[PDB]
């Protein structure tokens, strides 16, 4: 229950980061930082490699290249380098 | 996945998605996490460390093959180059919640890197029907906290901002120096005066104080409290009603309206005809402070056009309380129509059944 929240917290930064005119309070004076918004995983980032750097994803199949009469399914997925 | 929980209808999943917490478990980037450049204890910009801050970013160095700020000396050597707080706080606001030396440069420095900000994310709804289209969009985002090593500071706190029912006390102290147009002709003063008024969205909690009688220079107190419960969000400092006729939400009202306030009210004298001496018409939303004096019952005090400048909040305040100005029942115009003094607040943003309680 801190009383300068209303000028620094969360909500008020939410709310004055989008930009809505006349529903942005006082916080605009507090040199906050603008909320960056993804539409996507985070991890997805290409900034970071898509953050696959320590382990990339890889799957198994259930088909063979010796005969056409087996189904190359989808096993699961395995993480590594 | 997000679905419909109407009461008359069936709750259809409205979106989906699927999410790899791997990329999060191992990431040494710390990207994956809120990253304000204010640092705090608490709040939106709130220190979040599993260990001290000397080792996590020894540890968190180790892994981007930097070298981390160890140092407390006249000159702190990171990454090779000079580093100290007075070049951190240069460029930015000053910053109240400034605490520890260790954690505030240790998130200081942080920011340095190329890392994602304290961000929301807004992600796509869609449909177990129709899985490539949206059916709207979620604003979101999602932190780690790794119990690998120690326990990581808290979440941000981001308790909802919604509809709310401000109690607004019109407390009326007095009526004194009353003004009138409609005089008799026997050169005693004497009418039927008593104070009406109300809040926006509340005509039908319209209230006014009792007639006073055998009583020339208005004397007696009926410290009579109208309580009118307007809807306000202080981080917004949006002008809002409460009691709306939108069914559809029980969040907070918002609407658009013309930069001006104004009321439906008229004087009705008992004994006579209606005199239109003036009505009470205020903004509380964008309220100025009260006046603490009858030096302010001016011209240049009776402009509402000319002070917006209290946009700011009167809420720190354990009363808001003063004389305002009477407008004649013709519109917004700047004349002096009559009197009153009376306290007018906005306290509930964190006072809301206490605060009261010091007058009743």
């Amino acid at each position: 229950p801190i009383q300068e929240e209303e000028f620094i917290d969360w909500w008020s930064k939410f709310f004055a980061s989008i930009g809505e005119r006349e529903k942005c309070g006082s916080y605009l004076e507090k040199d906050f930082d603008t909320l960056k918004v993804y539409d996507t995983q985070l991890e997805n980032v290409e900034a970071f490699e898509g953050l696959s750097d320590f382990c990339n994803t890889f799957k198994l199949y259930r088909g063979k290249t010796q005969e056409e009469t087996e189904d190359p399914s989808v096993i699961g997925e395995f993480k590594g380098l | 996945t997000l679905y419909d929980y109407d009461l008359l209808s069936k709750d259809e999943k409205i979106g989906e998605t699927v999410v790899d917490l791997e990329n999060r478990l191992l990431s040494k980037f710390g990207a994956r996490c809120g990253l304000p450049q204010t640092y705090c204890v608490s709040g939106p910009n709130q220190w979040r460390d599993q260990l001290r801050p000397s080792q996590l970013l020894h540890l968190f160095c180790q892994q981007h093959r930097v070298k981390a700020p160890v140092y407390r000396t006249d000159r702190v050597m990171f990454q090779d180059k000079e580093y100290s707080i007075e070049e951190i706080e240069a460029g930015r606001i000053p910053n109240p919640h400034l605490g520890p030396v260790e954690e505030r440069l240790a998130l200081h420095v942080l920011q340095q890197q190329g890392l994602v900000p304290e961000h929301v994310e807004s992600r796509p709804l869609y449909s177990p029907l129709q899985p490539d289209i949206e059916q709207g969009k979620l604003q979101m985002w999602v932190d780690l906290f790794p119990k690998a090593l120690g326990r990581p500071g808290p979440p941000f706190n981001i308790t909802p901002r919604r509809a709310r029912r401000f109690f607004l006390r019109c407390i009326i102290w007095n009526t004194r120096d009353v003004i009138l147009d409609d005089l008799s002709l026997t050169g005693e003063k004497m009418s039927d005066i008593y104070v009406k008024g109300w809040m926006i969205g509340f005509e039908e909690h319209k209230q006014k104080t009792d007639v006073h009688y055998r009583s020339l220079g208005g004397e007696g107190n009926f410290n009579w409290r109208f309580i009118f419960p307007f809807d306000y969000l202080p981080a917004e400092q949006v002008c809002t009603i409460a009691k709306k006729d939108a069914f559809w939400r029980l969040d907070k009202t918002e609407s658009k309206i013309p930069a001006r306030v104004v009321f439906q009210i008229w004087d009705n004298d008992k004994f006579s005809f209606d005199d239109f001496l003036g009505s009470l018409q205020l903004d509380l939303n964008r309220m100025p402070k009260p006046a603490k004096t009858a030096k302010k019952c001016s011209l240049d005090q009776l402009d509402d056009a000319f002070h917006p400048e209290w946009f700011v909040s009167l809420f720190e305040q354990k009363t808001v309380k003063g004389w305002w100005p009477c407008v004649a029942e013709e519109g917004e115009k700047k004349i002096l129509a009559g009197k009153l003094e009376m306290t007018l607040e906005i306290v509930a943003e964190s006072e809301h059944e206490e605060r009261p309680a010091g007058q009743g």
